[PDB]
């Protein structure tokens, strides 16, 4: 909690319009 | 010459209908217009799976049904001679008997006697088949986004994807290569959907006029049936201008994406059409971008149907090759599945030659002859590579007909008359000496014979297509290898068949022994090399060759090469170079520029040996020449080919400080870019052996000194050294060589590790246009390669330092990169992916303990494809390296498991490549359950598409291979 929390996996729906967005 | 297969094929009609998003379900009729070759033609197959037929019917007769999958498990479900050749044997002989190329049987209508007496009057017959595909499980894929009440409508598509012979999953066909017909395809789709397949828009209107739309594609151009498929769903965007008739579908908001993406297509159509010397032998083209990609270059008739991965949106610069290579790969591997055509699976290997040749000739005249040639390189790499591994890639015209093997090549698997039985290693390597042996034919046949050969297999094409079905005159398309190679001896009658008897037919990888012997070192004997070679194993003896020398300054000495290598061989020699102070540079190659006595020099006129340089032999070369030439290549030659494989030469020995310097100097001018990749990892591996020998500086910090200046750079290189993509790829590769730079007492890369703390505080705004995504990615590489193994001396995992001193810095990086990536996100996670590496290198250092928990839940679906195979990978090796045997145990769920096919492709591929559970070292007991449950997943669950049970074939042949488990 202190040195290193991580944000951990979402995972949603429709990866490729946001993984593909400038 | 023909077909050995009865009943010719003329018109087919599907209609797909009544298509579903909820329940998933496909329902059509398909009509075959049938004439039969001979009488008592009864039992007529087709073929298909996972296809239940509602009724069958010839001119409204319901004849009989024969329904049968040996395509599934072995007869007896408990057959306990479950090992890798019996299996191999069967399952090729069994599927072999599922292909309609003898009498067979897997749909057997039986024509009744009133039918038989009608084809012993009239052999002209119509096939009206209605039949429903359920939920796909291997035919087609309907991509739905989890929503399923608004967007199921808008943000949903449909496709099939699938090997060559998938469309028997789809739609039920013959043996769906050979068969020269034309077709007629119905649609019924949403108005907004648009419905992707070959042919022509010949008839559509708002058709039907009710609440949907449907869409006549007609196909008159002469193919065969694995050809078709139906993408549904994505926008329409022309993006003509320049060739008026070029069409592409995608889904929506990636358009301006598209908008970018497409151009530079009409340059490779004016190539392509500057080599083949005809039109775009068609009306229009299609591309289809999807997410989701069972094979990544597919390529159909007038269409590409492939991943959207490729955009390359104007900013992302390291897909500039990629896009267009693989458009160029979808272009040829097209006009290759079009008219060109193999009679057999062993008859193919011309037309993916071709295709690949065509398309290094692409490669060529467009971008990186040096880089073309680079590119041969890494062929050659990938061959000697897999053909070391495993046995050769033999390119039959002979059948093991009789029920005979003759197979040395079957170390594996059966290879001869099918293509389900082999590996994409196997394929891969396959299109590999495709591209060589079409080289061979470069090296002993003109590229202008080869282009009349191409007119004149393409004027045979066209002539023989679009015509009113010329009766049993017709077949001139299939061009397989036989009239192929009797049309390269009407054009040019050389000695080919001993081309093919060396290299197509006896699959064998050549290393080169060929030992210096130094002649005229003023001795009797004039300029004398030796010819050596033997090694078994994977050997073949390759005879009469020639062999190229460089003199000091003169001319190319070719040498001829004999069989019964246990050879002595002269030089067309050199005169004798003496008083060289005076004779500085006469004509060494043109008006180069060169003067150094620094090499061995009193009685030395030679300075490189060198067999083949066009790389015509797939070759290994080993010999030993004095050190001083070797670096004396590295500071100019002509080939990168030489360069590279002098720096792999003078990777493995030496530790001379002039090395350094010659390396520096050859990294500091205009001559090719990965060279220097490789000169820097030159610069790595040397500087590791400058453990005691330290005589330079601590290396490459001088090179970043040196070579940029933005404002003349005070002590640091900061801001906007781009635009010149020498230094771009420069800046990606070197910082990764910088962390290599170890001397054993901690291996102490301390100073290179604030230096890259540094560089990374030091990124750039927009000034950049260019989206600095991939030097971020190859910087955490560059702490993945920060490789401390040796901090836990005793029990130093687990919280207790909160780890120190450095490796908690870079934790701190890789946790802001992941966190940016998370808000950020650019370009597909590849600075996440670069972090997941980094983090399982880490956890291979005993510094984050050996914990799959975060590659877990990245491994998980509702990710990117880069995302989870590189957290599978992760866990692969996981499984490698710890004992976990449950995470095996769901990563076997899971490949039974998953909707994406390519996830499970590289988890069978690369858990190939990295082993657990290993042959005759069985330490995790896989003798328990394991092998019943990978029998299982062999036999069963894997219906779905032949290459994964292939990677279950490559597992066993991995685990346990010539031999019984050691069970029972």
């Amino acid at each position: 909690v202190s040195t290193f929390p991580l944000i951990a996996a979402r995972p949603f729906t429709i990866p490729y319009l946001t993984a593909l967005l400038p | 010459f023909e077909s050995p297969r009865p009943y010719k094929l003329t018109h087919q009609v599907v209609c797909i209908n009544n298509i579903n998003f909820q329940r998933k379900s496909v329902v059509g009729f398909v009509e075959l217009t049938i004439f039969p070759t001979v009488a008592n033609l009864n039992r007529i197959k087709l073929n298909s799976k996972q296809c239940r037929i509602y009724r069958v019917r010839i001119n409204d007769l319901e004849a009989a049904f024969i329904y049968n999958d040996p395509t599934l498990e072995v007869c007896h479900s408990e057959s306990k001679q479950r090992n890798l050749n019996y299996f191999s044997n069967a399952y090729a002989a069994a599927v072999s008997a599922v292909d309609p190329d003898a009498g067979n049987g897997e749909l057997c209508i039986k024509v009744p006697s009133e039918l038989w007496k009608h084809v012993d009057e009239l052999k002209v017959l119509k096939i009206h088949i209605n039949f429903s595909l359920d939920q796909p499980k291997g035919g087609l894929h309907f991509v739905v986004p989890s929503v399923e009440g608004s967007m199921a409508e808008r943000g949903a598509h449909v496709f099939s994807c699938g090997y060559q012979n998938s469309t028997r999953f789809w739609f039920p066909c013959v043996d769906s290569y050979s068969e020269l017909c034309t077709w007629k395809l119905e649609f019924t789709v949403d108005a907004a959907m648009v419905a992707v397949s070959n042919g022509d828009l010949v008839e559509t209107v708002y058709t039907h006029d009710m609440r949907k739309k449907t869409f006549h594609y007609m196909l008159t151009i002469p193919t065969a049936a694995s050809n078709i498929s139906l993408a549904i769903g994505p926008f329409e965007i022309l993006v003509d201008p320049y060739m008026h008739e070029v069409t592409h579908f995608c889904l929506p908001q990636l358009l301006p994406l598209l908008k970018h993406t497409t151009s530079y297509l009409h340059e490779v159509f004016e190539f392509y059409e500057e080599i083949l010397t005809c039109r775009y032998p068609y009306s229009c083209f299609k591309t289809v971008f999807i997410d989701e990609a069972y094979v990544e270059v597919a390529a159909y008739a007038s269409m590409s149907i492939f991943s959207t991965n490729l955009l390359h949106s104007a900013m992302i610069i390291d897909e500039t090759p990629l896009t267009r290579r693989c458009l160029a790969q979808s272009l040829a591997q097209q006009f290759f599945g079009c008219f060109i055509s193999r009679m057999s699976w062993s008859d193919e290997w011309v037309l993916k030659g071709i295709s690949g040749y065509i398309y290094g000739l692409w490669m060529k005249k467009t971008f990186g002859v040096n880089e073309y040639r680079h590119w041969i390189k890494e062929e050659l790499d990938k061959i000697v590579a897999y053909e070391l591994k495993t046995g050769g890639v033999l390119l039959h015209p002979i059948f093991g007909g009789g029920k005979e093997k003759d197979n040395p090549a079957s170390h594996l698997h059966f290879s001869i008359k099918h293509p389900h039985t082999l590996s994409w290693e196997y394929y891969s390597m396959f299109q590999c000496k495709a591209h060589l042996v079409m080289r061979l034919i470069e090296n002993r046949i003109s590229m202008e014979f080869m282009l009349q050969v191409f007119n004149k297999l393409l004027s045979l094409a066209s002539t023989a297509s679009s015509q009113k079905f010329q009766s049993h005159m017709w077949s001139q398309m299939l061009v397989s290898t036989s009239g192929f190679l009797k049309s390269i001896s009407n054009v040019s009658g050389k000695d080919i068949q001993p081309l093919i008897k060396q290299w197509v037919d006896q699959s064998g990888v050549v290393k080169f022994y060929g030992s210096f012997a130094f002649n005229r070192k003023r001795n009797v004997l004039e300029l004398e090399i030796k010819q050596d070679y033997t090694s078994p194993g994977t050997q073949k003896y390759v005879g009469p060759l020639k062999v190229t020398v460089q003199e000091l300054d003169g001319s190319f000495n070719h040498t001829l090469q004999i069989e019964e290598n246990s050879l002595k061989h002269d030089i067309p020699c050199h005169s004798k170079s003496r008083r060289n102070k005076k004779k500085k540079i006469p004509l060494m190659n043109g008006e180069e520029v060169d003067m150094d006595l620094s090499a061995m020099d009193a009685d030395s006129p030679l300075l490189w040996i060198r067999i083949d340089p066009d790389m015509s032999v797939l070759r290994k070369v080993e010999f030993e020449q004095a050190d001083f030439m070797w670096q004396y290549q590295l500071r100019y030659e002509r080939d990168v080919v030489a360069q590279q494989e002098s720096i792999l030469a003078l990777e493995k020995f030496p530790t001379p400080a002039s090395r350094l310097a010659l390396t520096d100097i050859l990294e500091q001018e205009q001559c090719f870019y990965r060279v220097r990749m490789s000169a820097c990892f030159c610069l790595a591996k040397i500087a590791n052996s400058m453990v005691s020998t330290w005589t330079g500086p601590p290396a490459m910090k001088s090179l970043f000194t040196r070579m940029f200046c933005c404002k003349s750079c005070p002590n640091i290189v900061k801001t906007n050294n781009f635009m010149s993509f020498q230094s771009y790829f420069l800046q990606k590769t070197m910082p990764v060589a910088m962390a290599l730079l170890r001397d054993v007492h901690n291996l102490c890369p301390k100073e290179v590790l604030t230096f890259i703390l540094d560089l990374i505080k030091y990124n750039d705004n927009r000034k950049n246009k260019f989206s600095d995504n991939y030097y971020r990615a190859e910087m955490i590489d560059a702490l993945a390669n920060s490789v401390t193994p040796a901090v836990s001396v005793n029990n130093e995992v687990r919280t207790l330092d909160n780890l120190n001193p450095d490796v908690r810095l870079i934790l701190e990086e890789i946790t802001r990169f992941l966190n940016m990536e998370k808000l950020l996100p650019s370009y597909r996670h590849t600075i996440t992916v670069s972090c997941l590496r980094a983090i399982r290198v880490l956890q291979k250092n005993g510094h984050v303990p050996s914990d799959p928990a975060l590659f877990k839940s990245y491994a998980e679906y509702g990710h990117f494809v880069d995302i989870r195979i590189a957290a599978l990978e992760a866990v692969v090796d996981y499984t490698k390296v710890d004992r976990s045997y449950e995470e095996l145990q769901w990563l076997l769920n899971m490949i039974q498991n998953d909707p994406v096919p390519y996830v499970r492709h590289k988890i069978l591929n690369m858990l190939t490549k990295n082993p657990p559970f290993t042959k005759n070292m069985e330490s995790p007991l896989c003798n328990e359950a394991l092998v019943d449950q990978l029998w299982k997943l062999m036999n069963s669950g894997t219906s779905h598409d032949w290459r994964l049970r292939c990677g279950a074939v490559d597992l066993y042949f991995t685990l346990f291979g010539l031999s019984r488990p050691s069970c029972l």
